[PDB]
RNA sequence: ACCCACUCGGCACCUUACGAGAAAUCAAAGUCUUUGGGUUCUGGGGGGAGUAUGGUCGCAAGGCUGAAACUUAAAGGAAUUGACGGAAGGGCACCACCAGGAGUGGAGCCUGCGGCUUAAUUUGACUCAACACGGGGAAACUCACCAGGUCCAGACACAAUAAGGAUUGACAGAUUGAGAGCUCUUUCUUGAUUUUGUGGGUGGUGGUGCAUGGCCGUUCUUAGUUGGUGGAGUGAUUUGUCUGCUUAAUUGCGAUAACGAACGAGACCUUAACCUACUAAAUAGUGGUGCUAGCAUUUGCUGGUUAUCCACUUCUUAGAGGGACUAUCGGUUUCAAGCCGAUGGAAGUUUGAGGCAAUAACAGGUCUGUGAUGCCCUUAGACGUUCUGGGCCGCACGCGCGCUACACUGACGGAGCCAGCGAGUCUAACCUUGGCCGAGAGGUCUUGGUAAUCUUGUGAAACUCCGUCGUGCUGGGGAUAGAGCAUUGUAAUUAUUGCUCUUCAACGAGGAAUUCCUAGUAAGCGCAAGUCAUCAGCUUGCGUUGAUUACGUCCCUGCCCUUUGUACACAC
RNA sequence: CGCGGGGUGGAGCAGCCCGGUAGCUCGUCGGGCUAGGAACCCGAAGGUCGUCGGUUCAAAUCCGGCCCCCGCAACCA
RNA sequence: GACCCUUAAC
């Protein structure tokens, strides 16, 4: 018996997605330096949940410090003004 | 499979492809070919009142068979089974060398090997004299333990149950040793006097058991001639007696054989004698009848006299078949015979081809009309 | 073809000639006098005044009706 | 040493040519049935066989000479036509490749095929040119297959129980569900088919498509086929029908032993769409009716009783001069038919697409469409005719056509909503419109058009602002079970079908292999019709969103033509 | 009747610089090629290693028994 | 470069 398969490793990602203090204070103090902010960008480089992106993101916007471009779904193009 | 399918009668065309396949597919049932070979055959045959069916029969013969076959015919081809059926008769054949011996048996068609062995020999020369002469016996004395060594090993591969099964001996070697074994008086009484023929043969061992059985190919089958002369001389030397126990014809034979004492029942291979079973249906009356082979062919009796009523014709079964169901009260030995030889020649002619010894000496023309 | 045995018994049933009995019809011997009607009918009217009533014993069988003969004496 | 003219001798050299030949061909292979110049050698069907019992020469290898038995109906020669060629020259085709696209093959499932269950798994179709094909979903019939009381329509002899009444409709009984007892210790209201040796039958989805008709499937998805007369050859045949020039064309231009024709191609027929005038009803925006729901008292954004209409028709509606013929032009070709570009017009390699579509053929398929057709121990137990229950609706396995997925370009939740083919009503409840509270389904009522005003101004799936999980065998999961709710169906238990609820099952850009494809095509998506008793993963049509090269090649498997070889001939 | 080697899938070989709980070829099977065979391509299955008993560091390779394949020695009076 | 074969079954 055959099953035809190739069973490629795993990175084991670990995604947290309740937030704590040390995250809240890390993306806050490194929300600056970001050309291009997205929901993406935000678990591609501070490992945050994708939703925790999306809801952060609404709130970097609610207070105001990343200055949105193109609010489209799918896709949020958000810049830092300066 | 592929030869087939260029076969221009469509209708021979598609039972012969779907007839390969279905062969393919039982011997995809089966593993590996198993002793006594694998008999196969597939085809439609062809009974009454049309229900039709595709027929699908392999079985493993209860004898070991030799032959291989692979025939598309409008018939199904069963010599070869019916050749393998009829041919029970075995023969043991010994196979003696100085390099070592072998022991075969032989049914109709296949050939086994029960038991061989190898033997080192001496050495003939002797070169001595003070010593040459108690070498020389001491050679022989070797030779007559090898002897008896295929002497035993005859028994215990052949004698089974103080009685032995081989119908012959064939005796097969070269440089006179089997001329010894065959003489030699350890060897078992019932077993010299059941050697067969001393046969030369340029090979031992295996080769040696095929070309023994190229030379006795025709005394095997002269064995049935002997002991076929032999059945019906016993018949023959008590009828010279000019004694009372003479009898003649199936209509009285066959009283004779439902009164008792038969010590042997003589039944032909090709019987003439065919057979009705028959059924009353108004008077719920059950009988039994005999017939002769010549007249019912064609007579203005086929009718019914005993109720006046037409009677379908009903499929016939052989004598053979009905006294074979309780051949062993009379403990008489179904022997297919033949006509062949000018004594059984006129006594198939003569006395019915049906005969047997009565116990003691009885009168029947007293009790008669 | 495989067989045929025909299992159920020999059905050959073909009718019959009707064979002829006795002379039938044994009314009475009724000469000079008064001649009755047999086999009297039920009160519908729509018996056909031509059928007979085959009562053999405490039971009623009728032509004109179908499959329901019910009268109480 | 060259040039002309002779000549003798020699090597040779241009033809189906008087003549010869079976022809190929031949300056001899002629002067040969109109048979004779001289002379040497050889052969007498194929094979066995150039095989010696022999002889002779030779160192040997072998040479020379040279049978018979036996066995054969042909072997062989030269042409012709075709087929074939890992033969050549041209031209082509995405059922061929090249640049690739979507894939299939890999998973689950749906179909259709291939043995067996001593009980049927009905069957035809085995490359293209079968295998979602038989228009082939099967509550059940359809139906042939299996188990099962088994009722039958003689045309002109009547061989007789023919009024010795030859015969039907029916209680029940272990065996006929039944207002289907066929005779059966019980035969009743009309009654004139009579019953079997036996020589015409009226039926059969019984078998023969190697007996047939008709119809449909390879190439013409691409340019092939054929007479008459003339020419060549003894003839089979050939020329016409062909070198070159271009062919999504035996299409034309043209050398021309051919001329003139016929079929096929083309032409022809069907769609999109500008005529705005004897192609439109308010069956479609209407140009002014009547007013209501917002702001400006200044100039909009939609609904409309029902025969007053008024200078009414350019969008799905298709007649009459219509229109697009390589316009014209630019270049290239014996400027010849014609490749290719430049503005142009509802559109330009014949506009796109399709239908129609030759001559041979195939033992192609269909006797299971046919009341279109010979045979079958056939005419009161049957294969005919049906009735009940079973079943291609059965599983160790393999294959073909398919459907849904393996997800962030993505699932789900909203919300916005936009096509086109098309169908729908008598011994009618089909086409689910609204007022059935009902609530997937369908009973109430049908107010409903000779189906634009009713389903449907198709008012739909796909698609598309905004939000829910974020890359996991996760919200990519009814694939597989269990539980329940409904309608069509004298009847669904091997889910009929739809509906609600539980768990992840394989599956993680699928191996060798393989298929289709050149434009609004492919591909994504869904809808109407066929089937249909509601509801079909198939087909046919379609319509919505809309990809990479198109100056292509023959090496990539096959077509067309020609030349050439053949010991092939249903023909590699 | 002495002395030596060897026994692993149907067949032939890998544990012999002491250990990957058994792998590599042929054969077989499945699929694909092709109008079926072959050849070719892609995959799959197959032996607890002759049997029994011993150290228990994955022990059965290496130890001791029986069977089987064989091989050499079988002399000088 | 490689490329073998092909019905007894009317």
């Amino acid at each position: 018996k055959k099953k035809w398969s190739k069973k490629s490793m795993k990175d084991r990602a670990q995604h947290a997605v309740i937030l704590d203090q040390e995250k809240y204070d890390r993306i806050l103090k490194e929300v600056p330096t970001y050309r291009y902010v997205s929901v993406s960008v935000l678990v591609d480089r501070l490992k945050i949940g994708g939703s925790l992106a999306r809801i952060a993101l609404r709130h970097l916007e609610k207070e105001g410090i990343i200055k949105p471009i193109s609010k489209h779904s799918k896709q949020a193009i958000y810049t830092r003004a300066t | 499979f592929g030869t087939a399918s260029n076969i221009k009668s469509r209708v021979n065309r598609l039972s012969v492809l779907g007839a390969i396949t279905s062969v393919q597919q039982r011997l995809k049932l089966y593993n590996k070919v198993p002793p006594n070979g694998l008999v196969v055959y597939c085809g439609t045959i062809v009974t009454e009142e049309g229900k039709e069916k595709k027929v699908n029969i392999d079985f493993e013969p209860f004898k070991p068979i030799n032959t291989s076959l692979y025939l598309c015919d409008n018939k199904f081809h069963t010599e070869a089974l019916t050749a393998l059926l009829s041919d029970d008769s075995k023969f043991g054949f010994i196979v003696i060398d100085g390099s070592g011996a072998l022991f075969g048996t032989l049914q109709g068609n296949t050939r086994e090997v029960l038991h061989k062995f190898t033997v080192d020999l001496p050495k003939k020369h002797g070169r001595a004299a003070q010593s040459a002469l108690r070498f020389a016996r001491l050679r022989m004395e070797k030779r007559h333990n090898y002897v008896r060594k295929v002497a035993e090993t005859a028994v215990q591969l052949f004698i089974s149950g103080d009685k032995v099964n081989v119908a012959g001996l064939v005796l097969a070697g070269s440089a006179d040793f089997k001329t010894e074994l065959s003489q030699s008086d350890m060897f078992d009484q019932r077993l010299q006097s059941k050697v067969l023929k001393l046969v030369d043969i340029s090979y031992g061992g295996e080769n040696g058991f095929n070309q023994a059985i190229e030379l006795s190919t025709e005394v095997l089958s002269n064995v049935k001639f002997i002991q076929e002369k032999k059945l019906i001389g016993r018949y023959f030397d008590e009828i010279s007696q000019d004694t009372g126990k003479y009898c003649f014809g199936v209509e009285d034979t066959l009283k004779a054989l439902e009164m008792g004492a038969v010590e042997i029942l003589i039944v032909y291979e090709n019987l003439d004698i065919m057979r009705y079973v028959l059924h009353c249906q108004g008077t719920e009356e059950e009988k039994i009848l005999y017939l002769t082979p010549e007249q019912e062919k064609d007579k203005s009796h086929f009718t019914d006299k005993e109720t006046g009523q037409e009677h379908e014709l009903i499929e016939s079964m052989p004598l053979l078949e009905w006294f074979a169901n309780n051949y062993k009260k009379f403990g008489a030995t179904l022997e297919i015979v033949t006509d062949k030889s000018q004594e059984g020649s006129q006594f198939v002619k003569g006395f019915g081809g049906i005969g047997g010894i009565l116990r003691y000496r009885v009168d029947f023309q007293g009790m008669e009309y | 073809r495989k067989k045929k045995v025909y299992t159920t018994p020999k059905k050959i049933k073909h009718k019959h000639k009707k064979v002829k009995l006795a002379v039938l019809s044994y009314y009475k011997v009724d000469a000079e006098g008064k001649v009755t009607k047999l086999r009297r009918e039920c009160s519908n009217p729509t018996c056909g005044a031509g059928v007979f009533l085959a009562n053999h014993k405490d039971r009623l069988y009728c032509g004109k009706c179908h499959s329901v003969y019910k009268v109480n004496a």
